[PDB]
C-alpha cells in the first residue's frame, strides 16, 4: 500500500468542498451536508494496485496567498476544480490557478474537472445565467482548457447525484502512480 | 479525548444527536442554525484531539524514547504546547456553552441561542494576539517541520521504528506527523466559513446576528495579520 497525496483547488463554489465530502463518506449526505472537510486517507484498488489516499481541500484558503501555497508539499495529483453553472470560474483556471499548481507543483499532473454537470439541464441556473449573457460551460469548452493548460486530462462529475466521482478519484489514483 | 465528549459529539449532526421527539419541537431554521453551530464544536473537538496527538503521541514519545539531539522536537512540533493551551480553553468554553444549555433531565438535547460573545471574546483583544502571533510562527516553521521529519525519517533507523510503531492504530490512519502539521495550519481558514453559516441562520435575535458578524470580521482580520506575518524559514 503505497501512500498518495491529492490535493484539489479551485474558486469559492465551485463545489471542491461537496466533491470531498461525497467521495469520503460511506453513504450520500441525507440530513446535513458538512461546511468543511478536514482530511481523509482513502483504500483505493485501482487497476489492481493498493493505494492510500489522503485527500486535502483548500476551501477558505482563497484570500490567503502567503497561507494556501502550505496546503502543496509531497503533492502527488491536483485537481483543478471549476463549475459548469459558472464560467467565470473556468476563465480564471489559467488566469490564476494553473500559473501557481506549476510554480509551487512542478511535474505533478493536474487533472481538470468541471463539478455540478447536473446543473448543465437545469431550468434555474439556465435563466440566471441568461441575464448575465451566458450558458453553462460545454463539455468542449472544457477539453479546450484542459488542452490549453496541459492537464492530464478532462472529467465531470456531478457531487449531487454521485455521477462520475468515483471515476474521478480512481483517475487520480492511476495519474499519482505514474512517474 | 474523552469518553464522554466523543459520544457527545459522535453523530453526523445536531439533528441526529438530540432525541427524535426533542428535535420535532424546534422550527426548521432553529435546527439548521444548530447543525451549523454543533459542526463548530465537533470540529473545535477534533482539532483539539489532533494537538493533544502532536504534544502527548509523538513530542512526548521522541522525548521518553529516542536519543534525539536537542532543539530538533523542537523543530519538527513548533508552538504545539501554545497552540494546545489556546484550543483547549475555546473548546472548554464552548463545551460548557453547549452544558448550560441542556434541558434537565438530558445530557443531549440542548439549543444554543448565544455564541457570538464567546466567538467575540475568543478573536478580539489579547487573546487574538496571542493566535495572531502563535500561528504566524507555526505556519512559517511549517515547510521546515515537513524537512526536518522527511530527513529523520530518510536517515535514522529508530525514528522510522518509532514512527511505524505510534502511527499504527486504525484511530490515527490520517494523523500522521505530516498530516497533523497540515490540519493544524488549515484549522483557522475553517473559521469564516463555519461563522458564515451560523450566521445565516441567526435572523431571530438581532443583539445575535450583529455579534456574529463582529465575531466574522475579527475572523477575517486575524486571518490577514497571520497571513502577513507568514515569512517560511527553510533548513
Ligand atoms: C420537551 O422536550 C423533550 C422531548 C423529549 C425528551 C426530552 C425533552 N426535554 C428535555 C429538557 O430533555
Amino acid at each position: 500500500a503505497i501512500r498518495k497525496k491529492l490535493v484539489i483547488v479551485g474558486d469559492g463554489a465551485c463545489g471542491k468542498t461537496c466533491l470531498l465530502i461525497v467521495f469520503s463518506k460511506d453513504q450520500f449526505p441525507e440530513v446535513y451536508v458538512p461546511t468543511v472537510f478536514e482530511n481523509y486517507v482513502a483504500d483505493i484498488e485501482v487497476d489492481g494496485k493498493q493505494v492510500e489516499l489522503a485527500l486535502w481541500d483548500t476551501a477558505g484558503q482563497e484570500d490567503y496567498d502567503r497561507l494556501r501555497p502550505l496546503s502543496y508539499p509531497d503533492t502527488d495529483v491536483i485537481l483543478m476544480c471549476f463549475s459548469i453553472d459558472s464560467p467565470d470560474s473556468l476563465e480564471n483556471i489559467p488566469e490564476k490557478w494553473t500559473p501557481e499548481v506549476k510554480h509551487f507543483c512542478p511535474n505533478v499532473p493536474i487533472i481538470l474537472v468541471g463539478n455540478k454537470k447536473d446543473l448543465r439541464n437545469d431550468e434555474h441556473t439556465r435563466r440566471e445565467l441568461a441575464k448575465m449573457k451566458q450558458e453553462p460551460v460545454k463539455p468542449e469548452e472544457g477539453r479546450d482548457m484542459a488542452n490549453r493548460i496541459g492537464a492530464f486530462g478532462y472529467m465531470e462529475c456531478s457531487a449531487k447525484t454521485k455521477d462520475g466521482v468515483r471515476e474521478v478519484f480512481e483517475m487520480a489514483t492511476r495519474a499519482a502512480l505514474q512517474a | 479525548s474523552m469518553e464522554m465528549d466523543e459520544k457527545d459529539f459522535a453523530a453526523d449532526s445536531w439533528s441526529l444527536a438530540v432525541d427524535s421527539s426533542f428535535l420535532q419541537q424546534h422550527k426548521k431554521e432553529v435546527m439548521k442554525q444548530q447543525d451549523v453551530i454543533y459542526e463548530l464544536i465537533q470540529t473545535e473537538l477534533h482539532h483539539v484531539r489532533t494537538l493533544k496527538i502532536m504534544t502527548r503521541l509523538f513530542r512526548t514519545g521522541m522525548l521518553e524514547e529516542l536519543h534525539l539531539e536537542p532543539g530538533v522536537v523542537q523543530g519538527l512540533f513548533p508552538c504545539v504546547d501554545e497552540l494546545s493551551d489556546i484550543h483547549t480553553r475555546f473548546l472548554s468554553q464552548l463545551l460548557e456553552r453547549r452544558r448550560q444549555a441542556l434541558c434537565p433531565g438530558s445530557t443531549r438535547n440542548f439549543v444554543i441561542h448565544r455564541l457570538g460573545d464567546l466567538l467575540i471574546s475568543q478573536f478580539s483583544g489579547p487573546s487574538a494576539e496571542q493566535m495572531c502571533k502563535t500561528y504566524s510562527e507555526f505556519c512559517s516553521r511549517h515547510s521546515k517541520a515537513l524537512k526536518l521529519y522527511k530527513e529523520l525519517y530518510a536517515r535514522d533507523k529508530r525514528f522510522q521504528q518509532f514512527i511505524r510503531k505510534v502511527t499504527r492504530p486504525a484511530v490515527l490512519k490520517r494523523h500522521g506527523v505530516q498530516e497533523c502539521i497540515l490540519l493544524v495550519t488549515q484549522r483557522i481558514t475553517k473559521y469564516p466559513l463555519l461563522i458564515s453559516r451560523i450566521l445565516q441562520h441567526s435572523h431571530g435575535i438581532e443583539e445575535e446576528r450583529q455579534d456574529l458578524t463582529t465575531a466574522l470580521g475579527l475572523v477575517k482580520e486575524l486571518l490577514s495579520n497571520v497571513d502577513e506575518g507568514i515569512y517560511q524559514l527553510e533548513k
